[PDB]
């Protein structure tokens, strides 16, 4: 398997923990067989196999989770750098202040604020769901289940536009929690770096200040910053329950807590093991990236 | 021509026999299927469904239904319907529920929670085919509501021809996962927890729906449903915020439909618990609560203060009973005489609820906590998660519990029998754990009687016996606010809590 | 002449003061705590009293307001001001507990995983990726079974959910520090492992942990507001800013006060821990000394 | 009796990967050095800048274990990990680092740095260790003020003296000094070397004194060892190796030393031709590409350490001549 | 002049009791002129160079009466322009090469940045010119050592690598803060001959800082002696070491290994550099000088200029034979 070690102790580990947890006995032994043969059982509400029930929505939570990080990073890092280059300035207090105002409102209230301001009052963006309700895909096509890819290849007469305009408020509400972390961590780390001797050498060589920032300082600040990216992708897949409820997203957070309220033991035993597997792949990629940013730890 | 309806939550599946949640019946039964009998929209009157004409034996044990001619099924992609509606479909639709030998009974998780608890496997002694066009039910004992029980959404007529086609093709789960019925809107797609797409049934026997297609846009937050409704993203919406009612009344392009609901909220006493096994105590805690404040501070004017268990627009309503009106010094006089002036501690379990038009039970529980504290009896609000709440409630662990209930079959036995009788007490639907013989002798004969003018009097007596004993503090009757865009025409509200799109059109 | 020697705490303080915003944030947190421990002398009413004459009474400074209810009234009719001054009592507790516990356990396991080797690193990373997979709510529901209805069933859930961050960030520093030459010199001196971790390496690891600690206090509250959208972690008559804000969401467009004020109680506490963490950072940075 | 310190064909090879995905190279960093060291002696180690000297220092101090070879202290194996014994042996061998700023922990006052060895290894109390630290600091000409300073608040010649102070604190048997005086002004270089000699004569310390300045090892050495491309090329008393350098590399080495005296200056014996690559060492003798005495055998076989009356030499011309 | 320093002073610590790490130094450097700086470790040689570069941060502060480079004034010209000026025309070797280099790039990128910035070549020229430079500097294997990280170099390779990229700068003025310290003699001679070749070919100026005198005796034109923060002596290179005017240079030269037999205890000047808390008034050398009169104790000597063109900060300059 594509895992560096502890392979069967991991598969047994997340299963016995989740089994134990959700049943709050030989059923454990029986269930392990089934998933080891290659299927995670049948759901108790929808009465369909767990993998056919997991795939269509795991492609809903990744499509938003990645779209939130692209936002969280494209904004988080540049801001987080400037916040350090201009320590104590207006910019410093403004930028980081707004970051923490966006954080300080729990997801319900400020999600409804963006709806009422941007969607209801200003008339800029559609309110909720993946595509406008009265536009549907022809199922005959070999569609993957990522609405952006599906509408990009097979949609008609501006349907891709709609499929993205429905993403941007969900993205902003989810990605503002990571955004806070990014900004605080980028600024924090960068400060620690800007005083070091090799940055003083970079001044002496006659480089432009932007090059000293983005080439010399930034690469030495990136280890805590990629560490928080990896930690936040873990919660954006497993969690997200409250952005999924407000924006009517057909995600995995709803499905997994709803399954636990109906006591569908198969979907809880299965979806949590699966999510563990996908978190390990992201952890091992960021742990591989540590040695790409810093040669001395390879 | 199209509608978008902004549904409260995703349906548990697409055959109503297997399920209890109201949103599942609004997705799976109102658009999709038809029934032997049905309630006429805007009433609880029973009228001809799939049966043109029906007959009743003088002894009340045998019912005969003369099925319609020409009733057709929808063109599923898995299957072409070869045949019209025949008795052979109806006798299947209850043999799937009555006895274990049927080859579909345990397909797709044959739990039948709505049927097994209703007593229809005890009351239906047999179902018999008369001919290709006639069905009969023979019942063990006479029950007056049975005609309305065949009208409610758990009964539905399912194709034996489609069932046998999918069974011979080795995949019988497609009977319930891929629905075929006789109803006005039949299924096209179901995006999981996102959308449900229906198409107007071309061949429908009744009034052809004026909309060509209907879409459900599942949106579990009320405030977002209203946010959708402002900019035409829905055209119809369920169960509004009590908060928003003012704005909604004031809005220029929403016709706020309004009706007195068949929904009763109450707090029920365990009469078997040591502070509540004396009736005096139960009277005091009823004099202690200001119902007239709760209809402002929980319902914002969306509630009528309740004298008795029945909704006030119903037949058999006893208007002559007094109410135990807000009077702390009487509540103290009762606890004094009782010897409980020293006070006591009570648990009060709030409740998360799956059906629409439930009250905000957290707000009621903390209000009632203050109201009893001001008469010398403090309370602790408990909010165990629904599965643990139900587990501990069947255990009898509680002293008092919040509940709401709705008029499911349109007749008072949905309240007195289903919610306060001894027959509901071992099932756990009657949370009061009470059985005052004199009530049973007024509910059991009232179900086994022909004359409505005698049923009315026995129910008028049942309300008086209930008022003397106080098995629950009966609080307020919700008014069902049901917003509809000003462009929508022909919508009529259902007192039962169901959304009937068959007759709508959009301007 | 040579000045009087300064104790490490005195030195810390002296370099702490040079940051003005850090002093402002400290001063703010210290009065928010002073309010909390004395709200039963300071606050104008018992927050269990419903004033039913004044349902949704706006603040004093708006039409229909009265000076009795300075902040106005909630929809059930209780005084908002008393509900915030009492709500600090459990909110601060939750936050402090969560943060402290989580931080502690994360520093220890993340130092062990970063310093000792690779087998222990793979075990602790297996544990951490398992921990990120279990939802917070799930944990809560579990704990309900473990224990009776208690604030602990929340606290312990929050702790766990938060713990993978403090474990993994500590390791991300210790991997850069352990192969720098001062660790080598310490080793050659005769320093044992535990010392190398908690005295020689750990002071260099504080850069990111301050950040994650200062956001932890906000999380501790926002998570309890998510738990309080469901039936979890609190009971109605005892206020808590997360529960209080999540119990009033339906009014946010009709009654601004009730929703906004608790939002300020969270926000001014988040901004205070941000400014306090910037000073604590600067209080440890040697290049500023 | 077994020598205080003994090395037998010590080898250390470093893996070099062009990237995260790339073919692996192997840098030839130490190719089997051998020597004996005794109580009170200095072994000076001299030769090219980039020829194995700090690598040899990191083996000898147990900073790294070698890729083959053996290493013995008082007849006790160093490489065979004995956790129980390591406690005792650890202190007895010490390091002074090259470019020692990186060896000082940025977030601890130099007083703590100096106290740490005594804290770990001795029973001296909080103020007694302060006293000790001050004492030591004063021996190298470090002021009392510095006790409260941080490592970034110094110059190179103070950082080196800080590092010397830390190494010489414990009363070690062996000090492996990687360029201990390379950033000191002469007026204090004399004070540090006088401390190292006072210690050597008082306690019986031994030094592996790595240097580039030959003037210093002409004074501080009993024995001198010459290294080129990870291999020994000459060994013997500094009297022998200054008076009669036989190996062709040592002649070109000692005949480029600066001198202040105008009349002691000589035009240097220049070297030309491609520097051997420590990745792809040339066949046989390392110095053949630059050497002026090159025969045929030079590009075919490698010279081992032959003896000529105590001056060990690794060359073929020398053999030819003997 | 290409560099002029009327007065310069750098303080560290707060204003109530400042450490006077550089104290009213003054010197000039002509184009094509080599100036040696020598004297006790702690006397302000690196700080004096860093302050010209403008590389002094918060905890310290720069005082100067006038400070000029190439016809522009580093206090009247703005930061945005004075940084461009000094960085473009001045380059510095730093004292520790291991921490001066960036730990997260390959040596080829590290050098090929400077070559791109200061000479504008294409990608294939930048490769070849880093090979050429590392070659000429004396690198064992240029083709392979470009791909090596600064922690895989050892000290005396990292030092040659930064001498290499500093020469790539094409400076008008190079400050060599100890360019020979971790280098063997046989290579020391290659470095110094390279620098002096540059100095001749390109009219390049050179400020060379050393703790070892013979290198600057041969190489330098002019020598500045710094002690305790201030210039104690100045003059011609050759002259200085033959005939010292200041008691400090006499006590600096008399300590060298050339003046003792093998394993004798070497001579030195006793005591320690002044602190901030024990700094004596008048001549700072007072506590250590053997010729200290009461005028030395009472009054700080001026930077007196002798008739032989030299300068010494002393009340009684030494004769050609060893006495005031
Ligand atoms: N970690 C490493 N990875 C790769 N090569 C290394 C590493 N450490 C040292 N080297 C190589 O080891 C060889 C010898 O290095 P050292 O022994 O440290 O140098 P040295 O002979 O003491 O030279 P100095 O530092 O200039 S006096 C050189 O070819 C180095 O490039
Ligand atoms: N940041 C600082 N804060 C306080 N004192 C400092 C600081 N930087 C340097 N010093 C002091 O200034 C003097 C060192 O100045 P440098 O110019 O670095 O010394 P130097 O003459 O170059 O000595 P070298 O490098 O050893 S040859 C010493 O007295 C130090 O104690
Ligand atoms: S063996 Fe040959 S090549 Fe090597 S040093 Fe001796 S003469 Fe030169
Ligand atoms: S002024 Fe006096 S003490 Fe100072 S250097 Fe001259 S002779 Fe010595």
């Amino acid at each position: 398997l594509r895992r560096l070690g502890l392979v069967i102790p991991t598969f047994i580990g997340i299963t016995l923990l989740t089994f134990a947890f959700v049943h709050m006995w030989q059923q454990y032994l029986h269930y392990i067989w089934g998933v080891m043969h290659g299927d995670l059982g049948i759901s108790m509400k929808s009465r369909i196999p767990v993998w056919e029930e997991f795939v269509p929505r795991f492609q809903a939570t990744l499509e938003l989770g990645v779209c939130a990080m692209i936002f969280a990073t494209a904004v988080g890092i540049p801001v987080g750098v400037l916040a350090a280059v201009k320590r104590g300035s207006i910019f410093d207090h403004t930028a980081v202040g707004l970051a923490l105002t966006g954080y300080s409102m729990p997801i319900f209230w400020w999600g409804m604020m963006l709806i009422m301001l941007v969607s209801v009052h200003w008339n800029l963006t559609p309110v909720s769901g993946r595509v406008s309700d009265m536009v549907f895909l022809d199922d005959s096509n070999p569609l993957t289940g990522f609405m952006l890819i599906d509408t990009a290849i097979w949609g008609e007469d501006g349907n891709f536009i709609d499929a993205v305009a429905h993403m941007i408020l969900p993205a902003i509400v989810l990605g503002t929690i990571p955004l806070a972390v990014i900004v605080r961590m980028t600024r924090s780390s960068m400060l620690e770096v800007l005083g070091e001797d090799y940055i003083r050498t970079a001044r002496a060589k006659g480089l432009t200040r932007m090059r000293v920032i983005i080439v010399h300082a930034l690469r030495n600040a990136m280890l805590p910053v990629v560490t928080v990216i990896g930690l936040q992708v873990g919660t954006l897949l497993a969690g997200a329950i409250l952005t999924e409820t407000i924006f009517s997203w057909p995600g995995l957070g709803r499905w997994l807590i709803d399954a636990l309220q109906r006591r569908d033991y198969p979907v809880v035993q299965g979806g949590v093991l699966l999510v563990a597997t996908m978190i390990i792949l992201v952890n091992l990629l960021v742990d591989l990236l540590y040695g790409v940013v810093n040669p001395r730890i390879r | 021509k199209t509608l978008v309806y902004c549904s409260e939550g995703s349906p548990e599946g697409f055959n109503p026999q297997l399920f209890t949640s109201g949103t599942t019946y609004d997705a799976s039964s109102v658009p999709l299927y038809n029934r032997l009998v049905e309630f006429k929209i805007g009433t609880t009157e029973v009228i001809p469904g799939l049966a043109e004409k029906w007959e009743v034996s003088e002894d009340g044990k045998t019912y005969t239904f003369h099925l319609r001619k020409g009733v057709k099924w929808h063109d599923n992609k898995e299957f072409k319907p070869t045949r019209e509606l025949n008795a052979d479909d109806v006798v299947f639709s209850f043999d799937r529920q009555k006895n274990a030998q049927n080859p579909y009974h345990k397909v797709s998780g044959g739990s039948y929670e709505y049927f097994e608890g209703m007593g229809l496997p005890e009351l239906i002694s047999e179902v018999k085919k008369v001919d290709d066009n006639t069905v009969q039910f023979v019942l063990t004992r006479p029950e007056a509501p049975f005609l309305a029980d065949l009208a409610m959404d758990f009964a539905s007529i399912l194709s034996k021809e489609y069932a046998d086609a999918m069974m011979k093709a080795g995949t019988p789960e497609k009977l319930d996962l891929n629905p075929i019925g006789t109803g006005p809107f039949q299924l096209q797609q179901y995006q999981k927890d996102s959308r449900i797409r229906y198409k107007a049934f071309d061949g429908y026997w009744g009034t052809k729906p004026q909309i060509d297609t209907l879409v459900f846009s599942i949106t579990p937050d009320a405030s977002v449903r209203y946010a959708k409704l402002q900019k035409n993203e829905c055209q119809v919406m369920p169960y509004p915020n009590p908060a928003d009612i003012a704005r909604m009344k004031q809005d220029k392009s929403i016709n706020l439909m309004e009706m007195p609901g068949l929904n009763v909220g109450y707090l029920s006493y365990n009469v078997q618990k040591k502070p509540l096994d004396d009736v005096k105590v139960r009277q005091a805690l009823t004099y202690a609560v200001n119902k007239d404040a709760i209809i402002k501070a929980v319902y914002q004017g969306a509630g009528v203060s309740a004298k008795n268990l029945i909704p006030p627009t119903m037949w058999g309503y006893n208007d002559d009973v007094q109410d135990y009106t807000y009077d702390p010094e009487k509540a103290k006089a009762l606890l004094k005489e009782a010897g409980l002036e020293k006070g006591f501690s009570i648990d009060l379990w709030a409740m998360p609820v799956q059906d629409p038009y439930n009250p905000n039970a957290r707000r009621m529980a903390e209000m009632i906590q203050a109201d009893w504290a001001k008469v010398g009896v403090q309370a602790k609000i408990v909010t165990y998660e629904w599965g643990e709440y139900l587990k501990r409630a069947k255990d009898g662990e509680h002293q008092t519990v919040m509940m709401g209930w709705t008029g499911r079959n349109g007749d008072p036995d949905n309240f007195f029998a289903t919610l306060f009788s001894c027959a509901a007490s071992e099932q756990g639907s009657n949370y009061s754990k009470w059985c005052y013989k004199p009530f049973e002798d007024l509910i059991q004969p009232a179900r086994a009687t022909d004359d409505h003018n005698k049923r009315v009097e026995l129910y008028k007596q049942a309300q008086v016996v209930m008022h003397d004993q106080a098995p629950a503090l009966i609080i307020a009757h919700s008014t069902v606010f049901e917003p509809v865009r000003k462009e929508v025409k022909g919508y009529v509200v259902d007192p039962l809590g169901k959304h009937h799109f068959e007759n709508v059109s959009i301007e | 002449s040579a000045p009087v020697p300064m104790t490490p705490l005195q030195e810390f303080w002296h370099y702490f003061k040079r940051n003005k915003g850090a002093v402002v944030g400290l001063v703010y947190v210290v009065i928010v705590l002073f309010i909390a421990i004395f709200a039963n002398w300071i606050a104008p009413y018992n927050p269990a009293e419903q004033f039913r004459d004044a349902l949704l009474a706006p603040p004093a400074w708006q039409e229909g307001g009265s000076m009795a209810h300075l902040l106005g009234t909630d929809d059930v009719g209780r005084d908002v001001l008393s509900r915030l001054m009492y709500g600090a009592r459990l909110s601060l507790l939750v936050g402090c507990l969560v943060v402290v516990l989580s931080l502690i356990m994360g520093v220890i396991l993340g130092l062990i995983a970063g310093y000792f080797g690779g087998l222990v690193d793979n075990i602790i990373m297996r544990v951490v990726d398992i921990m990120l997979a279990l939802p917070s709510l799930l944990l809560a529901l579990v704990l309900v079974a473990i224990f009776g209805p208690s604030i602990g069933n929340a606290a312990l859930a929050l702790t766990f959910v938060a713990l993978p961050h403090y474990v993994r960030l500590t390791r991300a520093a210790v991997l850069v520090e352990v192969n720098r030459d001062y660790v080598t010199a310490s080793r050659v001196a005769g320093a044992g492992a535990m010392r190398q971790m908690f005295i020689n390496i750990f002071p260099n690891c504080l850069a990111p942990l301050i950040v994650q600690a200062s956001l932890g206090f906000s999380n501790a509250i926002l998570d309890m507001a998510a738990l309080g959208f469901l039936g979890m972690g609190a009971q109605p008559p005892t206020p808590e800013w997360g529960t209080m804000l999540s119990d009033v969401l339906q009014f946010a467009q009709s009654a601004w006060w009730v929703v906004t004020f608790p939002g300020l109680a969270i926000l001014l506490t988040v901004l205070a821990f941000n400014l306090m963490g910037d000073g604590l950072r600067d209080a440890l940075d040697p290049k500023l000394k | 009796q077994q020598p205080l310190l003994q090395a037998i064909d010590l080898k250390k090879h470093y893996p070099v990967k062009k990237g995260m995905f790339a073919p692996e190279r192997l840098v030839k960093a130490l190719d089997g050095v051998s020597f004996n060291l005794e109580r009170g002696k200095t072994l000076a180690v001299v030769g090219e800048s980039g020829c194995g000297k700090s690598t040899l220092g990191r083996l000898l101090t147990m900073i790294e274990m070698p890729t083959g070879g053996e290493l013995y202290y008082q007849g006790q194996d160093l490489l065979k990990h004995d956790p129980q014994a390591q406690k005792l042996r650890r202190q007895k061998i010490q390091i002074v680092f090259q470019n020692p700023y990186g060896s000082l922990n940025p977030r601890k006052k130099v007083g703590q740095i100096l106290e740490e060895p005594l804290l770990i290894n001795t029973s001296l109390s909080k103020e007694q260790r302060r006293e000790k630290a001050l004492s030591m600091m004063a021996k190298v000409g470090l002021k009392t003020e510095h006790y409260d300073r941080y490592p970034h608040m110094f110059s190179g010649g103070q950082r080196q003296r800080i590092a010397i102070a830390r190494g010489l604190m414990l009363d070690p048997d062996v000090v492996i000094a990687d360029q201990p005086v390379s950033a000191l002004d002469v007026s204090v270089r004399a004070q540090v070397l006088n401390l190292m000699m006072d210690l050597q004569q008082e306690l019986g310390l031994s030094y592996v004194f790595i240097s580039h300045d030959l003037s210093v090892v002409e004074h501080i050495a009993d024995e001198v060892m010459v290294m080129y491309l990870g291999r020994c090329v000459e060994k013997g008393t500094k009297d022998q190796i200054f008076n009669n350098p036989r190996h062709p590399y040592t002649q070109a080495l000692l005949s480029a030393t600066p001198r202040l005296n105008p009349d002691d200056r000589r035009e240097r014996i220049k070297l030309s031709g491609e520097l051997p690559s420590p990745l792809n060492p040339p066949p046989g003798c390392a110095f053949n590409a630059r050497c002026r005495r090159r025969f045929g055998p030079c590009t075919q076989l490698q010279p081992q350490l032959k003896d000529y009356g105590g001056q060990l030499v690794a060359c073929f011309a020398v053999d030819q001549d003997e | 002049a290409l560099l002029n320093v009327d007065k310069l002073s750098v303080h560290f610590g707060d204003e109530s009791a400042p450490f006077r790490a550089v104290d009213r130094i003054s010197y000039s450097v002509k184009q094509g002129e080599v100036v040696g700086i020598v004297g006790e470790s702690g006397s302000g040689k690196s700080v004096s160079s860093l302050a010209i570069m403008g590389l002094i941060d918060y905890p310290g502060r720069v005082m100067a009466e006038k400070l000029e480079f190439n016809g522009q004034d580093l206090q009247r010209i703005s930061e945005k322009e004075r940084r461009n000026l000094v960085g473009a025309e001045v380059a510095m070797i730093f004292q520790d090469p291991m921490t001066s280099l960036n730990p997260c790039y390959t040596v080829g990128f590290q050098i090929m940045e400077a070559i791109k910035v200061h000479q504008g070549g294409n990608k294939s020229t930048r490769r070849q010119r880093a090979i050429d430079l590392l070659n000429q500097v004396g690198i064992p294997d240029p083709a392979s050592r470009l791909d090596v990280y600064p922690h895989q170099l050892s000290g005396g390779m990292s030092q040659r690598v930064m001498i290499a990229m500093a020469i790539a700068c094409r400076p008008k003025l190079l400050i060599a803060d100890q360019p020979t310290t971790a280098l063997d003699v046989t290579i020391q001679a290659q470095i110094i001959e390279l620098l002096l070749e540059l100095q001749q070919k390109e009219n390049m100026a050179l400020v060379l800082i050393t703790h070892d005198l013979a290198l600057v005796a041969e190489a330098a034109h002019k020598i500045i002696v710094m002690y305790a923060g201030q210039v104690v002596e100045t003059g011609d290179a050759h002259a200085i070491f033959h005939a010292p005017r200041h008691p400090y240079t006499q006590a600096l030269l008399r300590a060298l290994p050339e003046f003792a037999q093998d394993k004798e205890r070497l001579a030195s000047l006793p005591g320690v550099v002044p602190g901030k808390y024990d700094r004596p008034n008048g001549c700072l050398l007072n506590p250590r000088c053997p010729y200290a009169t009461d005028r030395c104790r009472a009054e700080e000597p001026a930077l007196n200029m002798l008739a032989d063109g030299r300068q010494s900060k002393c009340h009684y300059p030494l004769d050609d034979a060893g006495r005031p």
